[PDB]
Order: C-alpha cells, then structure tokens, then sequence
C-alpha cells in the first residue's frame, strides 16, 4: 500500500540532507551537513554506524548492488567509496565543480555515473580510477541531471532545456531522445529522473511542475527525435506546487512527490494517476529529500535535519 | 553473491573536465 500518518523520526545530532535505503530496506544511509554519513539499523531504527565522510556537506550517495559499498559525494566537489563494514575510504575523486548526483551502475558497482554542475556526466570505473566524459545534447554547459535505468543497460540523461537522452550504457551509442515542452512550447529543465525498482517505468521532474510518467520500453520505440506521450502528468493545479524529489513505491504502483515549498509529501497512483494522499509535515519546514522503502509502505523524509517516517501503522 | 544486510555495530584522482567553471555553488548551499 502507502503510508498515511507520521511515525516518529530518527534522531540524531547531525543535520541530515540526504537519505537512501540499500536495496533490501535493512539499512538506511543519512548524510549529513556536518559530512558525516549516518548509517540506520532501519528495523529498529537505531544508529548501527558513522562515518566521518567529508568537511563540507554531504549532497547525494547512493549503495551498491552488493549492499558492501557506499559512493557519497559532497558539496565542495569530492566523490569518495566507502566500505560499510570498515568505515574506510577506498578511494577519493575530485571534480571541478559540485556535485548533483552520484550513482553506481545497478548491475556494475564497478562504475559510478557522476553529474557535476554545468558539465556533460561523467562515468566513473572504479578498478583503474578512470572516467568517460558522456555526449550531451545542445550545447555544453548546461546543467545535465542523469540516471542509470533499472538494469543499467542504459543511461536517461536531461538537461536545462528539457532534451532527454538514451544512451546504451556500454556503448554509449544514442538509442532514443525526445524533448519536454510545455503547452506553450517553451522548454522546461528537467530537474529529475527516476526509475522504478520493478518494471520499465520512470518520471521525470521538469521545471513547470508536472511529474511525467513513461514507459522506457515505449521511450526506446520511438527512437531518435520521438513524441512519446507521457502516461501520466502528475500536477497540483491549485498551488502549483514545484517538486524537490520524486520517489516510486517499491513495486512502482505509486508515485511520492515533495514539495519544494510546503513540508508536503503527495502520493499518487501511478497506473490510474489519482492522488491517494497528501502528508502534511510540521509547518514551516523545508522537505529536502524523500525515500519510499522498497518492499514496505514506508517512507522517509528529510526536513530541518531530521528524517520524519511515515507508515501505515 | 553474498550481500550486506545487517551492520552489527586514501587514494585521491583529480578529474579534469574542460570549460566546466570552478566558481559554481551546491544548490543545497546558494547560487553563483
């Protein structure tokens, strides 16, 4: 199902930013504005370990598929690996500029697709410490966000003037590409990308606040260029509400989307696209980032340093 | 293979990427 009502929260002393749930739900990785990693027993909810990351916040991390492996990254520029059982460093990278996004290949923890700001993504191999600069579309200094699909057999990117890429990831080779407009036929940045656990499906967040849903296997049909009709268009169209982080359910039956500017979590039903629910946080907070676990109805927000849960309980 | 579950309680490379400018700001932390 879906959670619907608040219950509890995790506390601690650091000031959580990000969060993100490795891939059975038994753990949940908070980073921190102090740049520590905060590393949650999430069926007890109790701290089962820190690491002391980076100086300087921590923006994004992710897990690898083996559950051994932590990528973080920070707001001055550095992406480490950690080893979860240690709290050692594998090894450190330093970019030109900050970093929006870290993400290891779902199916090669050997590969980690980085997204600095204003500059093409760039794929990371961890074995020899090399990178690959990715194509991009448009012109070269725009912002790129990226994300592996599901298998990682390819990587959706999209840039500030809505132009969505598919490229094979081994290959890079350009499968497909479309571009978001809105009804004025305007572009709008793509803000997101995010693909559901389970199935082909994914959502992307763009700038004039609609959360479109696709099929990636419709996406790969229609090629280079193509007018892939979203299946869903999810919006607020009395508040017009712009969304900081989308999230499906586990099974990909449901949509979770925050508000960027009331503490709000939507949730809509992907396959009809009704809104089930609307969870309401502490007035006057600032939602930073959301997490549905991925096998049960719940879910984790990210406000003034504290993860909130929600559960059905 | 094996994987981790329950948590019972360096080398640094410089990237080098052209024309990417060194003044931009984390959007968590501010703008340029």
């Amino acid at each position: 199902n879906y959670p619907e009502e608040a219950d509890g929260t995790l506390d601690c002393i650091s000031m959580a930013l990000t969060c993100t749930f490795n891939r059975w739900g038994t753990l949940l990785a908070v980073g921190c504005n102090d740049g520590r990693i905060v590393i949650w027993d999430f069926l007890t909810r109790g701290i089962a370990k820190i690491i002391s990351a980076h100086i300087h916040p921590v923006c994004s991390l992710c897990w690898s598929r083996d559950g051994h492996k932590l990528v973080s990254a920070s707001t001055d520029n550095i992406v480490s690996q950690w080893d979860v059982l240690s709290g050692d460093c594998d090894q450190r990278f330093r970019f030109p500029s900050p970093i929006l996004k870290v993400q290891y290949h779902p199916r090669d923890q050997n590969k980690v697709l980085v997204c600095p700001m204003k500059s093409a993504p760039v794929m990371l191999t961890l074995s020899d410490s090399k990178h690959v600069v990715l194509p991009v579309d448009d012109d070269s200094d725009l912002n790129v966000v990226a994300s592996f699909d599901r298998r990682g057999e390819y990587i959706y990117t999209g840039n500030a003037k809505g132009k969505i890429l598919v490229l094979k990831t081994d290959s890079q080779d350009l499968v497909a590409s479309f571009r978001v407009t809105t009804g004025t036929s305007n572009t709008t940045a793509i803000k997101s990308i995010e693909f559901a656990r389970k199935g082909s499906c994914f959502l992307i967040n763009t700038a004039d606040r609609i959360i479109r849903v696709y099929d990636g296997r419709e996406i790969l049909t229609c090629g280079r260029d193509g007018e892939p009709e979203p299946m869903q268009k999810l919006q607020d169209l009395v508040n017009r509400t712009p969304w900081k982080k989308c999230c499906f359910s586990g099974d990909g039956e449901y949509i979770v989307a925050g508000s960027a500017r009331q503490h709000a979590l939507y949730i809509w039903e992907k396959s009809i696209g009704n809104l089930v629910k609307i969870l309401h946080g502490t007035r006057g907070e600032l939602l930073l980032d959301v997490a549905w676990h991925p096998v049960r109805p719940i879910i984790a927000s990210i406000s003034s340093g504290v993860v909130s849960i929600w559960a059905q309980n | 293979s094996k994987a981790l579950l329950y948590l019972p309680i360096p080398k640094t490379t410089n990237i080098e990427l052209q024309g990417v400018p060194n003044d931009e700001v984390h959007p968590l932390l501010g703008v340029k």
